[PDB]
This record gives C-alpha cells, sequence and structure tokens, in this order.
C-alpha cells in the first residue's frame, strides 16, 4: 500500500491532462483553450462548450509554451475540471501539478500561492514535465524530447534533477508544422470550410470543389473562435496526412512513394505527394521553408546536439544510453525513426546509443501525466507534499525549499 | 552480452499450468502480488 | 450456484444471474426515508409516507447508504439469494473516480460478504452485448449520456466524452412541452405519467424543419393518450420536438453539443487509424437510446459530420436498453472470465485497490 | 453422378479443413495465458538450475 487520494494534473500546451494517482491513463483530456463571453470569464470550458457555434464567442488560452498566461482563465478551467470530469470538491485530494522547466520560479510561486489560497487543497506538489516524462519510463539517465503544439523542447534529466540550465527551446513545434501547412492550403487554395456549419454531403470526386450548404440558424461567430476550430481541423490534418522521410529528403523518391488522400469537412478532397513529406524536413531542416528559415532556427537533431552538449561527460553517456521522445510532434508518422537515424549521424556512434520505445497517442502526450501518476502514489514521495500548516510558510520559502 | 543487471529473465515451469513459459522473472506489483513477466524470445516455437 | 450480475443505473437497477438472456429483476433505483427505509418497488407505492431519494445521479454514486440500501433490496428481495453464494458483477459509469471503485469493492465484500466480485465498464458490457471487437458506444443512460470508443476491448479513457443529459432531464424538457400543449404534469405520479407519455409516444424525426412544416400543415401527428384520472388527451407535435433536444440540446436550454455532434468530438479525440474501424463500428445502448427512429437520424447525421470516405453503420439491437446487462451476463458465463475474478483472499490481503489491479 | 459427388465433397471437406485450421491458427494468436494458481506463485515454485 502505497497510494493516497493523489490527483495529477497536466497542463501542456495543448490539452489539459486531469487523473487520479494510480491511474494508467489520464481520466480526462480536453483542450487548453477556453471560451469567453461579455460579463468576467463567463464561459465555456471542454470540447462540448467549447465547439458549439455561438453568438459572437471568443476563444483565448490562459497558457503559452507551458507558462500560466491568465490566472483566472486557469483557475476556473481548473475549476470546471473539479467540478465535472473529476467531480469531487478539491479540499480533500493531494495534488501534484507539473510546470515546464522553462517557467518562471516566480509563476511557479504565484500558482501556489492560487492553489492553497483559493482552492484550500490540504497538500501539494510540483515537478517538472520533462521530469514526469522521464518519471513515466522508469529511468534516472534520460533525455526528453517534449513538442507540443506551441513550443518544441529538449531537457536531459539525472537523478530524476533537470540540468536546469540544459534547455534547449525550438518553435519547430506543432504550430510551425500547423504553419507550413496553412500556406500549403492557402498555395494550392483550400477553402477551408468548418465543420460547424456544413449540413449537407454533396461530394464530388477528386480535385473536384464540393458542393454544401450553410445551415441557416448560425449566429455570428468571433474571428478567434472560427479561428481556433479551423487550426483543430489543420490539426487533425496533421496527424492524418504529414509524413517524414526515413533520410534527407529528396525530391524524386518523394515523388515516386505513393500519394495518400485527405478529405475535407465540406466533401472536398485531395491527393498528396511529396509535400507531406517535405513539411517536416523543414521541421529537421528549416532553411528550405519560407520565411522561418533562418538560421536561427534549430532543427531536432541539432537540438539534441546542443543539449546533450551542454552537460558534461560525467553524465553524457547515461544520456546517450537512452534517448526519449515526447510530446504530439513526435507522432508525425515516421518521425521517431528519422530522428534516431538524424542522432546516429550528428551524435558520434562511438559509444553505447540507445532510443527508449514509447509509440501510442497515449504514451508520448501523457507520458509527463503518467509520471506524475507514478511519483502520487509512490511510497517514500509521500512525505515530500506541501502541506497546507506547512504551506503557511512554505508557499513562499519552501515551495522552492522542496520542489526542485 | 553487454550484461544489463536488471533483465535477469530466464526460464520458468509453472505447476498447475505445467509447461515451460520461456524467459519469464518475477515481480511484486502494487498490493504484494508476484507477477511474472515475459519474454517473446525468438525460442518461442522450439517449446513444443 | 450462479454469478449475479447488478448493474446499477442512474434512476433503473437491472439484476440477474450470468448467463440468463435478460435481467429478471428490473425495479426503479428509488430508496425513501419516512417522513425503516424502502427501495423503488415498494418506495414507488410509499410515497405518501416517504421522501424520495436517487443514489445515483448521472452514473456515478451519490452517497453510499442509499446504494447499501439499493444492494440489499437487491438481492435480498428481488433476487432472495444469498450474497455469499455467489460471484457478484457490478457495473459503473465510465469516468468513475477511484475512490468510488474502491468503496463498491469494500461494500460488496465487507457488508454482504461475497466471495468474488468484479466491476465492468457499461459501455465495454454493450459492446460485448453488441459483439464486435473494436466499436464507439452511445449509452444514453438513465441520468447521463456517454460516448464511449472502444479498442479491442479496451476502452480508451482520454476520449470519452459525458453530456449531461439523458432521459430523465429528457422527460422534464417533455413536462416543459407538455404545459406549453396546455396541460399540466408537476407530480411525481404526473412525472411518471409524463414517462409513461415518452415511453409510448415520441420518436426522432428525420428531418426537424421538416417535421415542423409537417405538424403544422397536418394534424396526422396528434394521437391520443389515456391517463389513469381517467380523461384522455392527445399528442401531436410534441412527439419528436422533445425527442429533437438530443441532437440540438438548445431545445433543454442546455448549452452543449448534441448527441451526433458529441459523437463526432469523441470519433476526433480518438487515434486517427482506428477511426474508421470506429465509425464502422457504432453501437447505441441505453434506456433513452431506443427511440424509434434514432437510428437513422444518427446514421444521416454522423453521414454528414463524417468524411464520406468511411462507412458508418449505427448498431441498435431491438433490445439495446438491456445491452450492457446482456453484456455482463454474456462476460460472467465465459470460462476465460473466470480467472478475472476478485477473491476474498485478494481483498483481504491487498484491500480495495485490488478493484485498479485486474478489475478494469 | 456418385464420383462427382465423392470429388466435390474431398474439395468440400478440404476447404473446410483448411478453414478450421485458419481458426485454430487464430485461437493460437491469442495469449493463452494471463494468469495463474496462488500456490504456484508465493512459494517460488522453481529454480533456474
Ligand atoms: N497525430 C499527430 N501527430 C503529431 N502531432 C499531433 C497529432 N495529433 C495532434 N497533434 C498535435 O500535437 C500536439 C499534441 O501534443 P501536446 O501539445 O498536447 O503536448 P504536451 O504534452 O501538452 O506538451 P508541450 O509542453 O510540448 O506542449 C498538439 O499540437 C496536437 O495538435
Amino acid at each position: 500500500g502505497d497510494e493516497v487520494g493523489a490527483l495529477v494534473f497536466d497542463i501542456g500546451s495543448y490539452t489539459v491532462r486531469a487523473g487520479y494517482a494510480g491511474e494508467d491513463c489520464p481520466k480526462v483530456d480536453f483542450p487548453t483553450a477556453i471560451g469567453m463571453v461579455v460579463e468576467g470569464p463567463t464561459y465555456y470550458i471542454d470540447t462540448n462548450a467549447l465547439r458549439v457555434p455561438r453568438e459572437n464567442m471568443e476563444a483565448i488560452s490562459p497558457l503559452k509554451n507551458g507558462m500560466v498566461e491568465d490566472w483566472d482563465s486557469f483557475q476556473a478551467i481548473l475549476d470546471h475540471t473539479y467540478k465535472m470530469h473529476v467531480k469531487s470538491e478539491a479540499s480533500l485530494h493531494p495534488v501534484l501539478m507539473s510546470e515546464a522547466p522553462w517557467n518562471t520560479r516566480a509563476k511557479r510561486e504565484k500558482l501556489t500561492e492560487l492553489m492553497f489560497e483559493h482552492y484550500n487543497i490540504p497538500a501539494f506538489f510540483l515537478c517538472k514535465t520533462a521530469v514526469l516524462t522521464a518519471f513515466a519510463n522508469g529511468r534516472s539517465t534520460g533525455l526528453i524530447l517534449d513538442s507540443g503544439a506551441t513550443h518544441t523542447t529538449a531537457i536531459p534529466v539525472h537523478d530524476g534533477y533537470v540540468l536546469q540550465q540544459g534547455i534547449v527551446k525550438s518553435p519547430l513545434a506543432g504550430d510551425f508544422i500547423t504553419m507550413q501547412c496553412r500556406e500549403l492550403f492557402q498555395e494550392m487554395n483550400i477553402e477551408l470550410v468548418p465543420p460547424y456549419m456544413i449540413a449537407s454531403k454533396e461530394a464530388v470526386r477528386e480535385g473536384s470543389p464540393a458542393n454544401w450548404k450553410r445551415k441557416e440558424k448560425l449566429p455570428q461567430v468571433t474571428r478567434s473562435w472560427h479561428n481556433y476550430m479551423c487550426n483543430c481541423v489543420i490539426q487533425d490534418f496533421q496527424a492524418s496526412v504529414l509524413q517524414v522521410s526515413d533520410s534527407t529528403y529528396d525530391e524524386q523518391v518523394a515523388a515516386q512513394m505513393p500519394t495518400v488522400h485527405y478529405e475535407f469537412p465540406n466533401g472536398y478532397n485531395c491527393d498528396f505527394g511529396a509535400e507531406r513529406l517535405k513539411i517536416p524536413e523543414g521541421l529537421f531542416d528549416p532553411s528550405n521553408v519560407k520565411g522561418l528559415s533562418g538560421n536561427t532556427m534549430l532543427g531536432v537533431s541539432h537540438v539534441v546536439t546542443t543539449s546533450v552538449g551542454m552537460c558534461d561527460i560525467d553524465i553524457r553517456p547515461g544520456l546517450y544510453g537512452s534517448v526519449i521522445v515526447a510530446g504530439g510532434n513526435t507522432l508525425i508518422q515516421s518521425f521517431t525513426d528519422r530522428l534516431n537515424r538524424e542522432l546516429s549521424q550528428k551524435t558520434p556512434p562511438s559509444m553505447r546509443l540507445k532510443l527508449i520505445a514509447n509509440n501510442t497517442t497515449v504514451e508520448r502526450r501523457f507520458s509527463s501525466w503518467i509520471g506524475g501518476s507514478i511519483l502520487a502514489s509512490l511510497g517514500t514521495f509521500q512525505q515530500m507534499w506541501i502541506s497546507k500548516q506547512e504551506y503557511e510558510e512554505g508557499g513562499k520559502q519552501c515551495v522552492e525549499r522542496k520542489c526542485p | 552480452g553487454l550484461g544489463d543487471v536488471r533483465y535477469r529473465y530466464c526460464l520458468t515451469t509453472l505447476t498447475v499450468p505445467q509447461r515451460c513459459i520461456g524467459f519469464a522473472r518475477r515481480r511484486v506489483g502494487r498490493g504484494g502480488r508476484v507477477l511474472l513477466d515475459r519474454a517473446h524470445s525468438d525460442y518461442d516455437s522450439v517449446f513444443h | 450456484i450462479a454469478a449475479l450480475v447488478v448493474d446499477n443505473g442512474s434512476g433503473m437497477c437491472k439484476a440477474g444471474f450470468a448467463g440468463d438472456d435478460a435481467p429478471r429483476a428490473v425495479f426503479p433505483s428509488i430508496v425513501g426515508r419516512p417522513r425503516d427505509s424502502y427501495v423503488g418497488d415498494e418506495a414507488q407505492s410509499k410515497r405518501g409516507i416517504l421522501t424520495l431519494k436517487y443514489p445515483i445521479e448521472h452514473g456515478i454514486v451519490t452517497n453510499w447508504d442509499d446504494m447499501e440500501k439499493i444492494w440489499h433490496h437487491t438481492f435480498y428481495n428481488e433476487l432472495r439469494v444469498a450474497p455469499e453464494e455467489h460471484p457478484v458483477l457490478l457495473t459503473e459509469a465510465p469516468l468513475n473516480p477511484k475512490a468510488n471503485r474502491e468503496k463498491m469493492t469494500q461494500i460488496m465484500f465487507e457488508t454482504f460478504n461475497t466471495p468474488a466480485m468484479y466491476v465492468a465498464i457499461q459501455a465495454v458490457l454493450s459492446l460485448y452485448a453488441s459483439g464486435r471487437t473494436t466499436g464507439i458506444v452511445m449509452d444514453s443512460g438513465d441520468g447521463v449520456t456517454h460516448t464511449v470508443p472502444i479498442y479491442e476491448g479496451y476502452a480508451l479513457p482520454h476520449a470519452i466524452l459525458r453530456l449531461d443529459l439523458a432521459g430523465r432531464d429528457l422527460t422534464d424538457y417533455l413536462m416543459k412541452i407538455l404545459t406549453e400543449r396546455g396541460y399540466s404534469f408537476t407530480t411525481t405520479a404526473e412525472r411518471e405519467i409524463v414517462r409513461d407519455i415518452k415511453e409510448k409516444l415520441c420518436y426522432v424525426a428525420l428531418d426537424f424543419e421538416q417535421e415542423m412544416a409537417t405538424a403544422a400543415s397536418s394534424s396526422s401527428l396528434e394521437k391520443s393518450y389515456e391517463l389513469p384520472d381517467g380523461q384522455v388527451i392527445t399528442i401531436g407535435n410534441e412527439r419528436f420536438r422533445c425527442p429533437e433536444a438530443l441532437f440540438q440540446p438548445s431545445f433543454l436550454g442546455m448549452e452543449s453539443c448534441g448527441i451526433h455532434e458529441t459523437t463526432f468530438n469523441s470519433i476526433m479525440k480518438c487515434d486517427v487509424d482506428i477511426r474508421k474501424d470506429l465509425y464502422a463500428n457504432t453501437v447505441l445502448s441505453g434506456g433513452t437510446t431506443m427511440y424509434p427512429g434514432i437510428a437513422d437520424r444518427m446514421q444521416k447525421e454522423i453521414t454528414a459530420l463524417a468524411p464520406s470516405t468511411m462507412k458508418i453503420k449505427i448498431i441498435a439491437p431491438p433490445e439495446r436498453k438491456y445491452s450492457v446487462w446482456i453484456g455482463g451476463s454474456i462476460l460472467a458465463s465465459l470460462s476465460t472470465f473466470q480467472q478475472m475474478w476478485i477473491s476474498k483472499q485478494e481483498y483481504d490481503e491487498s484491500g480495495p485497490s485490488i478493484v485498479h489491479r485486474k478489475c478494469f | 453422378a456418385v464420383m462427382t459427388a465423392v470429388r466435390a465433397w474431398e474439395f468440400w471437406n478440404l476447404k473446410t479443413l483448411q478453414e478450421r485450421e485458419a481458426r485454430l491458427r487464430l485461437e493460437q494468436e491469442e495469449a493463452e495465458l494471463l494468469t495463474y494458481t496462488r500456490e504456484d506463485a508465493y512459494s517460488m515454485e522453481y529454480v533456474y538450475e
């Protein structure tokens, strides 16, 4: 027996994962975005209230790359989480929140202040998302490549503690690919019908412009909300169509390999050939891309090499024996093997280099939350939580005295 | 081999399902329950 | 001997023996505290001296003493069986907190002294009743509706979506529309008569605006209904405007997406690869998912919503209302399932947490 | 006619046998063992030797 009534919250750049300690998978996974309406945050929360079109409702994100951008919207996200998805008043359940290693210490302090003062939870703890991702795989010596929508980062962890200065940050992330497919849409002129108006499916054969109708009842929607929903559509496109070349992108090979088919919400459908292989090469080599191609842009293999190099050789061999890839962008088809070859070239194979296997959507996205679930139920860890009576001074002094 | 010290799978034979399961090692999960892990060894066919 | 399959609905409790085709004992999950304690079968008759509580709201157990009494009634009155001599299969709503499952295991083993127990997800049992390896389950139960994607029998918890309208609030909206009709139904008995009206009359239209036009043009939609008080009323336009609320919750006044839209959402939340297989296998379970024509309305709706390239098939067997209990019976009758029971030894040594070690 | 029926039955039997064998292989595909017994779990049960 090592378990307590612990809830593990893992708020990344795209979705918030809330679940109980010991659970194999997060209980709920609903997006970071949240709705707004005129009077404070008159509201709409998850994938069910954030999608129905509404009279001039606008959608924002209280998060940005993992750092909190609006603590009131964050508080209301948490309130709805507790109210419905976990449907347990928070006054009893110990909680541990995951924060990106590069998130500010002052923001950690303010997060603790909000948590304890308002929600009056009886215990608390903090542990970084990369730390938790390496926590899931059971490996002390690990190197993590986290890549969500808004940011891609590489972080090593040894003895379970991040090399706090050994952080590499690269905007070449899910949003990078999403912008690339956006400019693809524009260049070959996809008209992105949002699914929420379509009411007919007069589909058409390949390439033809499909016919359809828009529902008369629809009210006006702020541009931000429409932008968010079409962004989700193109995210589905990212998941479905994008594929990554095993080796450096080549035009003749990219044309030779069989094309693939994607259909859009309104019935418009199109086939993609070399462009889908070309696009992730932009992540693996920013130079070929439009605009976002300056030498300042750093690709995945260069990112891992930089993160590995900045730390000395007393732990670099440990990083060699395990490369761990997490986050969304690692799910682009054949991304992991491409990264593996890329590092095998960049990093001298002269010494023992291994990857660590993890594939499915549960294992990449929620590996940050799975590590938190592993910690929360850990027997020795039960002593570490910041108690309320401790919090009285801990939220200021021991939120750092305790949680490195 | 590389001599990893933790992956000590071994041939084992159960009693009730009396057969050689192959490479399996024993572990204690949550709640004090002794579990046998397993490998899908390329020797799998030899155990007929 | 036989395994006891007790399905704890959100207002309707179903019980029976493993291997039986239908739940022998069905009684509303009512419990009343006098103004002793009585459960639905007698509680529904004892209202005058009684105040009625429900122990299950939206499929999640509300308080545990009332649910204890519901189980006591189930066994000792409805089934007459000794809990100490039969294995017990319990079903709980998807996304049930860990504490609730642990308390269920505790209550069973401690108070009822069951030898062997198992807690299974209702949606997966409905899939078992359907008999499909992979699928998406739309279970509009007694108090809540759940869209559950299942791959290889494994429910994907991240993609499960809850929408907080179902048969009960739908009946409340029918009471609203029925007052709009000019009648009056406010009392618990009147509410149950409106429930009977819902069961007898309503249907899910194939086209909303078209059926408004038809109702305005034609009086054929009107049908007569006889009340316990002896008078007779006619129900027309209401026969589908209330069921229409399922796909347009705005009719209820609730501010969430409809059933078909939520099914689209759940499908999207799943991995892209298996989305085609989930599309091919959509199962309609639950108590209020058996409206006539609802299957075809769903079919057209998610043919429109989904990519036209993937064949959507709606599976709604004629007795889908009990599909969860039938799945429980199938599971309990399996020889391979027998190794999955939680024995007295395992609870004694591992405690209520054992429910999470082998019983998801 | 009897020769034709006998040959057709031979082919039908062969096809049914191949189908049954395919079904048996498909059965074998699933992990045959998921649990074991308690007296074969907490009593050391074996030595690597
Ligand atoms: N099949 C897919 N392959 C790759 N990316 C995908 C796929 N489906 C969705 N995505 C996008 O990948 C990202 C999913 O990861 P997510 O943003 O949730 O990561 P996270 O765990 O919160 O970490 P981080 O701190 O990096 O944001 C989102 O941008 C999502 O839109």
